[PDB]
DNA sequence: GACCTTCCCCTGATGGGAAGGTTTATAAT
DNA sequence: AAACCTTCCCATCAGGGGAAGGTC
């Protein structure tokens, strides 16, 4: 199996979809051993760019395509969505300071 | 962007700053144009747009019209993403409990107050009444007292003894209590008496309420006046082939939270008698319970299916809740996996990649390097010459892949070395080819184990694998001394 | 890992 | 008229005459809550039919409780008749209009139901008459309606499936889990519109800069809104037919072989 | 216990049943109620002029 | 958006209404078709095929 | 291509800021504001930053001193 | 010509249909 | 589940009118 850019979750934007899609899902254990290594933006752009980023995918695929290798990252969709969940909850979650 | 996050209660000023209106209603869809029923848990006017920048009915459907509020139907037009940001709120006719504060196992509420777990939910259920602000008569502020009490009661003082029964009542002993006058008594208290048991229950509600203070949240909020609403766009209703639908269970929940509040004040204007205003009371307790946290209480049946409904503590908690699934793990873009060959020829630092995995996986810079020679006019001509697969592509394919480097993994991820980066080398085929002394280090046999490449998109994450992750780097293990790349068998 | 220095940076900003 | 009047409705006597309105309407409502307190074994055992119709116990209860209530309030004794049998109706009134009306994720039309819930009947009936199951025109003309609504009506009242639910053969993985985005735009479409931007602009750049307000004007290009050709005219000072003239031959020159080709790619 | 059906099922269970002058005398009572809601407001300017 | 309109009324090209989900052969996997069949509703009417 | 990075992790210790500088030198490199110190032999930024790194002409304090340079440099076109 | 007859645009008039509501009385615990 | 009544949004029609055309 092979994916550059497919399909899209709708409930979390993932990229499981339809023939299996998607990369062998990054479990906890990968990136523990990303963490072992000195290896940082590597497990950014694989949990904010490449797989969770709506913006950050595209943002990110019309730099590619420029030439220009860089990231605006933001914030992962699933957080955004776990943000609202807790706050549909009696819990006020917020974000401070600049 | 921003920096550390807060958590705390939630004001119903608060909540209804999240919300933008108010469901009152259960209805969700039109049922034959499947436009949203205003205003309910599938709403334009009080979420969104279901189409991007189109107001519902339509009057103001060009896309200029940004930020203008529509006045047939009341919908702000703007993208329908916005459909899954804006909350909603719903204002319960009588107090309801957080069940989280009240089934945690030091319950908050409880040991807030002093008071056991199984006396609060004996009150709640309207079993037995409790005494409010008694002033000066028999009995103190807190106490339990059956009907049979409660008859007689009353007619001893009408007056200067409140005495209710339910969630009103413990919203009433948490707002009538202000932790400064408790906390003052507490010091002398635990100041004298040795007596273990006094100084646990000091600590632990000690501690409890000046870290309490500190933050400024109000112990009435464990009560539950305001209700929020996840968007709905987070539990859709998007149909599926076939003309059925798929939609989350919590629609089935907020269906009956809704359903059972206005049915409640229906009989509060119906002036209803008080054992069936009571066991609508306590239903509606039930129901918020089972949408907060299913599980405490009688576990709510789903509808047709006999399995329960995911509520949302359900889709926060546990190894497949958004925690463990989503936000420590995730699926990735830019990834393959196949069945893993020997390819002894190699030199340790590469792998053979199969030609049609690599086409896959390196499109967009294969679009950019195509479109950068010219040999493309533009970005959909150059999709449709890797589509026709031409044979100059494969030129532009060796000048990607040249200097940038893949990163391989097993499935039994155990140490750092269970992902390894290695240069790729095209190969026919569609069996990835690793280096034998790296499957040691894997403990990958040639039995029918899988693996799976990643592609480092952004320079920095091409360095990293160059300099960290790259298998000649790492040739002496991390646990001991020992090489890892010894010769097999 | 990287960051640490861009963290180190921040932190101590 | 009488509820209306009272609730629109010397201060010793008016007083005292509230007060006996009061004290009348205490007791009519200890009255009535005791006939309610006493046939709730009725209502009870009323909803104990419809329990699996899509609503919960205690749902149904309620409901014939809200009906007992205006079965009582609406009660007249002279009759004579047990009234057990006056508030049986009553509670079953209640009971199944509150099971048409909420016991649905999509709620729909309470006429549509009882519609549905005859047609299920019909199906009963011939079930074993016509051997297998009754040709779909036949049952039809059973109904009295144009029977093309049979095909509507069966292909609504699909209950929405739960997302939750465990894709077969395979726990955990759920239902919601495999419903891909058709509203999200993907990457390829974007670029390729981030890069018809550039090539419109470059195109633009060669026409004469009243060619390229006119283009950009009548569209909406790097700009709010389209305009209506008169407003075109009314913004220049030349008007209406000069703008039709103008878009014209603009076209043609992009529509000559030369500065076309890029854009005919796209 | 604590389970929502069972309370409701208990406290619906404590009240007495209805045989016959129960039901008789409810009526009359509230009869009687509504008899003297309406000599109050059988001297009510505003019915009388509404009427 | 404007840029497309503005490419239609360029080149006169109408954009159909109908979107495509015509049932393709997968990606990577090639083969000859030994058999076709088809299920029709109720006398709605066929295909000629059908 | 470059198959150890050690003579890298030599003339830079803390073998990871040798990441962050080189990503810095092919960021300049790539990004076509600068071209590369040493012959490119066909290799992407990554490599030809690497080797750059080797031959002891790049590191954080030279770049640094380029853009402080680079900074005056437009300050002198504010004519 | 003047008057007689004619043909398209808006007023809304009101007929149509769908959705919603209120009762239904041997008794029914 | 059925009989009778009410209301609301709506897809079409009688009627008016403003001119417009054709003729003993
Ligand atoms: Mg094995
Ligand atoms: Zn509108």
């Amino acid at each position: 199996h092979a994916r550059s850019t497919g399909s899209y979750s709708l409930v979390t934007q993932q990229p499981l979809g339809g023939a299996q899609f998607g990369g062998q899902r990054f479990g906890e254990m990968e990136v523990w051993a990303l963490e072992a290594y000195g290896a940082a933006y590597t497990l950014q752009e694989m949990l904010t760019v490449k797989s969770d980023d709506v913006n950050g995918r595209t943002k990110m695929y019309k730099n590619i395509v420029d030439g220009n290798h860089q990231m605006e990252p933001g914030m992962p969709e699933s957080f955004n969505v776990l943000l609202k969940e807790i706050r549909s909850l009696g819990i006020n979650i917020e974000l401070e300071d600049e | 962007e921003f920096d550390a996050i807060k958590i705390a209660l939630a004001s119903p000023d608060m909540i209804r700053s999240w919300s933008f209106g108010e469901v009152k209603k259960p209805e969700t869809i039109n049922y034959r144009t499947f436009k949203p029923e205003r205003d309910g848990l599938f709403c334009a006017r009080i979420f969104g747009p279901v189409k991007d920048y189109e107001c519902l009915c339509g009057k103001y459907k060009r896309l200029k019209h940004r930020g203008v509020i529509c006045e047939k139907c009341g919908v702000e037009v703007t993208q329908t993403k916005v459909r899954r940001e804006r909350m909603g709120h719903i204002e319960l006719a009588s107090p309801t409990a957080h069940i989280w504060f009240l089934k945690s196992l030091p319950s908050r509420i409880g040991l807030l107050l002093d008071m056991p777990l199984r006396d609060i939910e004996r009150v709640l259920y309207f079993e037995s009444y409790v005494v409010i602000e008694g002033g000066m008569t028999n009995l103190e502020r807190q106490q339990i007292l059956t009907e049979e009490q409660y008859l007689d009661a009353l007619e001893e003082f009408g007056d200067e003894f409140d005495a209710k029964m339910g969630a009103e009542a413990i919203q009433a002993l948490l707002k009538s209590m202000d932790l400064e006058q408790e906390c003052e008594q507490l010091r002398e208290e635990l100041n004298e008496t040795n007596s273990e048991t006094k100084r646990k229950k000091l600590t632990k509600r000690i501690k409890l309420l000046e870290a309490f203070v500190q933050s400024g949240n109000k112990p009435e909020w464990m009560i539950l006046t305001v209700l929020p609403v996840l968007p709905p766009d987070l539990r859709p209703l998007v149909p599926l082939d076939g003309g059925r639908f798929a939609t989350s269970d919590l629609n089935d929940l907020y269906r009956r939270v809704i359903n059972r509040n206005n049915r409640l004040k229906r009989l509060l204007d119906l002036a209803a008698p008080d054992i069936i205003v009571r066991n609508e009371k306590r239903m509606l307790q039930e129901a918020v319970d089972a949408l907060l946290d299913n599980g405490r209480r009688g576990r709510a049946i789903t509808g047709s299916n006999k399995r329960p409904l995911k509520s949302l503590a359900d889709m926060i908690k546990g190894k497949q809740g958004r925690f463990r699934q989503n936000l420590l793990g995730k699926r990735v873009d830019y990834s393959g996996r196949s069945v893993i060959t020997v390819g002894p020829y190699l030199r340790l630092h590469q792998c053979g990649l199969p030609k049609k995995m690599a086409l896959e996986l390196f499109k967009p810079f294969i679009y950019g390097k195509l479109e950068l020679r010219g040999l493309a006019t533009t970005i959909k001509a150059a999709k449709k010459m890797v589509e026709r697969e031409e044979a100059v592509v494969w030129d532009i394919l060796d000048e990607v892949i040249r200097e940038h480097p893949v990163l391989l993994n097993r499935a039994p991820t155990l140490h750092r070395l269970g992902i390894q980066a290695f240069e790729p080398v095209l190969i026919e085929g569609k069996a990835i080819q690793l280096h034998p002394l790296v499957c040691a280090a894997y403990n990958a046999d040639f039995d029918g184990d899988q693996m799976a490449v990643h592609v480092p998109l952004t320079l920095e994450a091409q360095l990293e694998a160059r300099a960290l992750m790259m298998s000649t780097n790492n040739i002496l293990s991390p646990a001991n001394g020992e090489p890892i790349i010894v010769p097999s068998q | 890992g990287t960051g640490y220095a861009y963290h180190q940076d921040r932190m101590r900003r | 008229k009488q509820f209306d009047y009272v609730n629109s409705m010397t201060i010793e006597q008016v007083k005292d005459i509230n007060r006996r309105m009061s004290i009348g309407e205490a007791k009519a409502r200890r009255a009535k809550k005791e006939m309610v307190e006493a046939n709730l074994r009725l209502v009870i055992s009323i909803a104990k039919k419809y329990t699996n119709r899509g609503l919960q116990f205690l749902d149904l209860i309620q409901e014939g409780n809200i009906g007992l209530m205006k079965a009582v309030d609406k009660f007249e004794y002279r009759r004579g008749y047990k009234f057990s049998t006056y508030a049986t109706w009553w509670i079953r009134q209640a009971i199944t209009r509150s099971i048409a009306d909420q016991a649905r994720t999509i709620r729909i039309p309470v006429h549509m139901i009882e519609t549905i819930n005859k047609l299920n009947r019909i199906s009963r009936q011939m079930l074993q008459e016509m051997g297998r199951e009754p040709t779909p025109e036949e049952l039809a003309e059973r109904m009295l309606m144009p029977e093309d609504k049979i095909r509507k009506v069966l292909k609504i009242a699909k209950e929405p499936i739960s997302m939750e639910t465990p894709i077969g053969d395979d726990e955990d993985s759920h239902l919601g889990d495999f419903i891909e985005d058709t509203t999200l735009e993907l990457p390829l479409d974007s670029a390729t519109t981030e890069s018809l931007r550039a090539a419109t602009h470059d195109v633009l750049a060669g026409l004469t800069a009243r060619e390229a307000k006119v283009l950009r004007m009548r569209f909406g290009i790097d700009m709010n809104t389209d305009y209506t050709l008169e407003e075109v005219g009314k913004q220049f000072d030349v008007t209406r037919e000069r703008i039709r003239q103008i878009e014209a031959k603009a076209l043609r020159k992009l529509r000559h072989p030369s500065r076309s080709e890029v854009l005919r790619s796209f | 216990t604590t389970d929502p059906v069972r309370m409701y099922m208990r406290e619906m269970g404590t009240v007495e049943l209805l045989t016959r002058e129960g039901e008789i005398d409810i009526a009359k009572r509230i009869e009687d109620g509504i008899n003297q809601v309406q000599c109050s407001v059988a001297e009510y300017p505003e019915a009388i002029t509404y009427l | 958006t404007p840029e497309e309109k503005l490419l239609r009324a360029i080149f006169g090209e109408k954009a159909s209404d109908v979107k495509d989900s015509s049932l393709r052969v997968p990606n990577g996997v090639s083969g000859t078709v030994i058999d076709v069949q088809v299920f029709t509703r109720d006398g709605v009417e066929k295909d000629k095929r059908a | 291509a470059r198959v150890t990075v050690q003579d890298a992790v030599e003339k830079i210790g803390n073998r990871f800021d040798l990441v962050l500088v080189a990503a810095r030198r092919a960021r300049q490199m790539q990004v076509g504001g600068k071209d590369p110190l040493v012959p490119e032999e066909n290799d992407k930024t990554t490599v030809i930053a690497l080797r750059e790194i080797e031959e002891g002409l790049i590191n954080n304090q030279i770049l640094d001193v380029r853009e402080r340079q680079e900074q005056q440099e437009q300050e002198a076109a504010e004519l």
